């Protein structure tokens, strides 16, 4: 019985930012639209295709 | 040796490299190369001898001391770091350990003496799996660590190996000690690359093995072990000879053999990166591989050696073993230089 | 029948590895054809090694128990009984 | 009789286990005290 | 770092150098290639506590299981190489060479 | 007693360089079984019970009485001790001059740094305050082996049954 | 055939290659500012994933 999770109802507020950590860094661009053939393929040295 | 058994410890060392190559724990890391170690002991004692066992004795007291290393190596990030993921090591000291410990397990000079001797105690069969199964491990955490594998001394490390792996096989009349100082240098190719581009180094790796297997399956069907029983295979199988010459010109790199696809692209990829007087240092130190290669082709099939009466006798017989991949690795290790735009599949 | 043989001449014979073999197979077997290991598994829950870290009341969580010894909340009387 | 003996334990374990639970608070509050206290004596004996 | 480590650190150095310079018997190796194990069974096992790295508490002891795994190895060998040769030493080990 | 720690830590050099002098084997796994002792004594200092007493069972236990078991069924060596002939006499000198020479340079010296950066400060400061209740953080962690580390269990067990298959395969001449 | 006809020829095959040498060039910068940034696609080297990370209530209050 000491042994079961509570409820507590406080008045004093939750903190915001109990870790107070920084800013988090922004994300790298996701993904684009769609993808398409190679403009001229595999362009290694002589090859064409 | 009992075949379950034998198939038992094939597989053992096959799951050891794949946990190397599966895990993202150094710990796992670090198990999978023991498991290697201790599978890969048996396979080399296979056929007890006593250069057999002077082989297996040096080929774990090297082994075991790289394993040590490297354990020391992932203590010391973790000290630094509290880190266990196989990412970006920490501290600059457990990266130099870390890299004298795979550089030993590959056989990168200078810690290439064992390769040698360990590659002449050992059979036929035990040396193909040494010099190609047993690389795959060390270089896939080499390629996961790349970034920061310090360049200066994993390059230094790669050119002293091509330089020592030439000049030793320029040396040697043993087949299998020839094999491996050729297998220090192409290791070396190998590892140049490795801060550059690791794409490369898998390229290399993958041409490295499939010319390693054509080789020692010859070798194995020819059943010799020195350039005057291998000269004697003209008058029983020239086919065999002549495919050899064949995959000897191609690991050489001469064009256009698909041994010219991995020094040409680690050229352009050395090139990218401004460096220049590397890669032209590396081509004319291969001259010398080159050379022994050249030398051995010639007492093989290029020129005809005295044989032995006894000869005729095996005329008679045929080889009653068959290797099915030889065919198609010898294919392989000799026309795929139409095939270089494939490299993008490894990305 | 044959099956039957071997375990008596096995018996006869090599009596003490027949024993380890029937004890380590029971060991095996038992285990999961037992009821008790349900209750074994929530006697370690219940057990309660660390505090139970109180959750701020928000109004809408009705079951949990926001009292010292009130009927929300789970009971140990199932272990009491046992 | 080890199995009746062993629950009999776990449930005295479980009742001690409660009493810890009932006298932590108190404790954590003394001893987040007590940490700051000396924290403070070391701070200024510091700036001295 | 704190002087214990620098100290377990070094010991893992020492046990190094007498195993890389060799004096005659292989037996004395296989020792100082163990007392590298232990140093590295000291270390991680401080590294793991100090920071109550709870879940990584079972790395010390595969690490100790693997050691002595790798060592079983080592006899091993050197019972055959005594065997066959007749001492330890490490100079027997001379058929291959380059 | 402030420093006991870094006492048997010095000992546990002095071990290390003792055995590492490579001298006669029946002396060298003494300079070993001396060492491991220090260290489980380290790690008992620090809390880990279990596994001070795990190399205390196994690795001084086992490990090293199967190595002597070797040392004395193939004896074919001259005894000689630490302070025997120069090559392991000067050998163990200059490894505890070394040792005193880093302890000097770390002691009067607080920030010691020779490759990697050192603290004079007792060991003690690294020490955290906390409390664990009723739990052995080191015992937990490694029974959570079973529960957690299902993945370790079954690869470690593996290499220990191909273990004893290579073993036997090794020695069967 | 006609002379027109390669003068053509000679012209597409041109642009085709210029276009390419462009492409190459283009794609050496685009490689040197990726890996120097890493704020491409390419040479993402890995990081920690925040999933492990668990936020259950800790024995100790202060985390």
């Amino acid at each position: 019985e000491l042994s079961k999770v509570t409820k507590v109802k406080t008045d004093r507020p939750l903190p915001e930012n109990p870790y107070h950590s920084r800013a988090r860094p922004e994300p790298n661009p996701e993904a684009e639209g769609d993808l398409k053939p190679a403009k001229h393929g595999s362009r290694l040295f002589f090859w064409t295709m | 040796m009992n075949p379950i058994i034998y198939t038992t410890l094939i597989m053992t060392v096959m799951s050891g490299t794949m946990l190397v190559m599966i895990s993202s724990h150094w710990l796992l890391i670090w198990i999978g190369f023991e498991m290697n170690l201790l599978a890969m002991i048996p396979v080399l004692m296979k056929n007890f001898n006593p250069r057999a066992t002077e082989a297996a004795t040096k080929y774990f007291l090297t082994q075991a001391t790289a394993s040590m290393m490297l354990m020391m190596a992932i203590i010391i990030n973790l000290l630094y770091s509290g880190q266990w993921t196989i990412t970006k090591m920490f501290n600059p000291v457990a990266m130099t350990m870390m890299t004298m410990a795979l550089a030993m397990k590959l056989g990168l000079s200078p810690f290439h003496f064992w390769v040698p001797e360990v590659t002449q105690g050992i059979s036929l069969q035990a040396g193909l799996l040494l010099l190609t199964w047993q690389k795959l491990a060390p270089l896939s955490v080499l390629c996961q660590i790349s970034q920061s594998i310090n360049p200066n001394l994993m390059l230094t490390m790669a050119m002293l190996s091509i330089l020592i792996g030439g000049w030793g096989g320029l040396n040697q009349t043993q087949l299998r000690k020839i094999m491996a100082y050729s297998s220090i240098a192409h290791m070396g190719w190998m590892t140049a690359v490795l801060p550059y581009n690791t794409t490369m180094t898998i390229l290399n790796l993958l041409i490295y093995i499939t010319m390693t297997l054509a080789m020692f399956m010859l070798l194995i069907h020819s059943s010799a072990t020195t350039t005057l029983s291998l000269s004697h295979t003209w008058n029983k199988m020239p086919v065999i000879t002549s495919l050899m010459m064949v995959t000897l010109l191609s690991m050489g790199g001469l064009p256009p053999l698909s041994g010219f696809m991995p020094k040409w692209m680690i050229i352009q990829e050395m090139t990218k990166n401004e460096s220049i007087i590397m890669p032209t240092l590396m081509a004319m130190t291969a001259l010398l591989n080159l050379y022994f290669y050249m030398r051995l082709a010639y007492s093989s099939s290029l020129t005809m050696f005295p044989s032995t009466n006894n000869m005729k006798m095996k005329w008679q017989f045929e080889h009653t073993k068959q290797m099915k991949l030889l065919p198609t690795m010898i294919v392989l290790s000799t026309l795929v230089l139409p095939m270089t735009p494939a490299l993008s599949s490894l990305n | 029948g044959r099956i039957a043989s071997f375990l008596k001449n096995a018996w006869a014979k090599e009596p003490v590895l027949v024993a380890s073999f029937a004890i380590g197979g029971l060991a095996i077997i038992l285990p999961s054809l037992s009821p008790y290991t349900n209750y074994a598994i929530r006697i370690n829950r219940a057990t309660p090694y660390n505090y139970p870290v109180p959750l701020r009341d928000d109004g809408n969580m009705p079951d949990v128990p926001s009292h010292p010894q009130d009927p929300q909340g789970p009971s140990l009387e199932w272990l009491k009984n046992l | 009789s080890m199995m009746k003996w062993n629950r009999e334990r776990r449930r005295l374990q479980i009742e001690d286990f409660e009493a810890r639970i009932a006298l932590m608070p108190l404790f954590q509050a003394e001893k987040d005290r007590r940490v700051l206290q000396m924290l403070r004596e070391n701070l200024e004996e510091e700036a001295i | 770092m704190p002087l214990v480590y620098m100290n377990i650190i070094m010991a893992f150095a020492i046990a190094l150098a007498g195993l890389l310079m060799y004096r005659s018997h292989l037996m004395s190796s296989l020792l100082c290639l163990e007392g590298m194990m232990l140093s590295l069974f000291i270390m991680s096992t401080l590294i793991i506590l100090n920071t109550h790295f709870t879940l990584a508490n079972m790395m010390p002891i595969i690490l100790l299981v693997f050691a002595a795994c790798e060592a079983a190895l080592g006899l091993s060998l050197l019972v055959m190489v005594s065997n066959t040769y007749g001492t330890d030493y490490v100079q027997n080990l001379n058929l291959l060479q380059c | 007693t402030m420093y006991i720690a870094f006492i048997l830590s010095t000992i546990f050099v002095i071990g290390f360089v003792g055995f590492s002098s490579k001298p006669s084997p029946i002396y060298g796994g003494l300079g070993l079984i001396v060492s491991g002792g220090v260290g489980c004594g380290i790690v008992l200092n620090f809390g880990g019970s279990f596994l001070g007493l795990m190399v205390f069972l196994i690795y001084l236990g086992g490990m090293l009485v199967v190595f002597g078991y070797t040392t004395a069924m193939a004896t074919e060596m001259y005894p000689e001790v630490w302070v025997s002939n120069k090559t392991v006499f000067g050998a163990f000198v200059s490894g505890l001059m070394m040792e005193f020479c880093m302890v000097y340079y770390a002691l009067k010296e607080e920030e010691v740094e020779i490759i990697f950066k050192f603290n004079g400060l007792g060991d003690w400061v690294i020490y955290d305050t906390g409390d664990s209740g009723f739990f052995s953080e080191e015992a937990m962690g490694i029974a959570a082996l079973y529960s957690y580390g299902t993945w370790l269990v079954i690869v470690t067990g593996w290499s220990l049954l191909i273990g004893v298959v290579v073993i036997m395969e090794i020695t069967r001449g | 055939d006609g002379p027109e006809k390669n003068y053509e020829k000679t012209m597409a095959i041109l642009q085709i290659e210029a276009e390419k040498a462009e492409l190459r060039l283009k794609e050496l910068e685009v490689r040197r500012l990726m890996r120097a940034r890493g704020d491409g696609p390419w040479y993402q080297y890995p990081t920690i994933d925040k999933a492990l990370i668990d936020h259950s209530p800790k024995t100790t209050p202060d985390n």
